[PDB]
């Protein structure tokens, strides 16, 4: 399934690289323990080959998912009640789930909100964090620049 | 788990520390390692201690 | 403490480790201690003493 140098997406740390596969062991069985390393947290993570889809490490999202999240865009009519604390807990639970389409929907909901009102401190931190990981995901999905994806943003963020 | 206590260089020379009232010191880098027993990983960062 | 309260398969030893009590302990020992004294140097014999 996976080979050397695969640009592979790791929850919740996003896209990353593999260097090699250690044939280290437990109980004498030398499983395909692949080493994976990121540039965000600057660490290496040894991963067994078996639990890859169990942890949910995943190949990069293509133009079909890019067009899916653009289809998610410019359709922000959703209802949240006065319990915006419940909204914060809800999209916090979203951010814990780490679905790409859902992260896109929440950052465009917050774009809708600060486009209208403006947010509070932790709300803007929420927006900035989920936005930066989403745009890192997109900019390595297209395999291009971060600021180039940011230029894509402002023409897809309510344009 | 922890591993590899290693030192960096010092951040200033002695006389410059003694003049500008900065303490003479050097940073600590410690290679930590987190393991989930339930699924199995290592998390080898280089912690600025 | 934060081994349980934080979520699983999202944490990292950057998130786990707080270095503030350790560096506070070191700074508290080199200051404000019985054993950490000034270098009593009115002459190098008192330095060596």
């Amino acid at each position: 399934i996976f080979k050397v140098g695969d640009t592979v997406v790791y929850p919740h740390h996003g896209a990353a690289l593999v260097e090699a596969i250690e044939t280290r062991t437990i109980k004498g069985e030398q499983k395909e323990y692949l080493v994976l390393k990121v540039a965000q947290g600057d660490l290496t993570v040894r991963v067994p080959a078996e639990n890859a889809e169990y942890v949910g490490v995943r190949d990069v999202v293509g133009q079909e998912g890019l067009d899916k999240v653009f289809q998610v865009l410019r359709a922000p009519h959703t209802e949240e009640p006065t319990n915006w604390s419940r909204r914060y807990k809800a999209n916090l639970e979203k951010l814990a789930s780490g679905d790409v389409n859902k992260v896109a929907e929440v950052v465009r909901d917050l774009w809708r909100r600060d486009q209208e009102r403006g947010l509070s401190a932790g709300e803007k931190r929420m927006l900035a964090k989920a936005r930066q990981i989403l745009v890192g995901e997109l900019a390595l999905a297209e395999s291009t620049d971060d600021a180039k994806a940011e230029t894509i943003l402002d023409e897809v963020l309510a344009a | 788990s922890f591993s590899d206590p290693r030192f960096d260089d010092v951040k200033a020379p002695v006389d410059e520390c003694k003049d500008k009232d900065m303490t003479y010191a050097a940073p600590l880098f410690v290679t930590a390692e987190f393991i989930n027993n339930n699924t199995g990983e290592i998390k080898s960062q280089t912690v600025f201690m | 403490e934060r081994m349980t309260t934080q979520d699983v398969e999202a944490i990292t030893p950057q998130t786990l480790i707080n270095i503030r009590p350790v560096v506070a302990a070191i700074k508290e020992f080199f200051g404000t201690s019985q054993l950490s004294q000034f270098m009593d140097q009115n002459n190098p014999l008192s330095g060596l003493t």
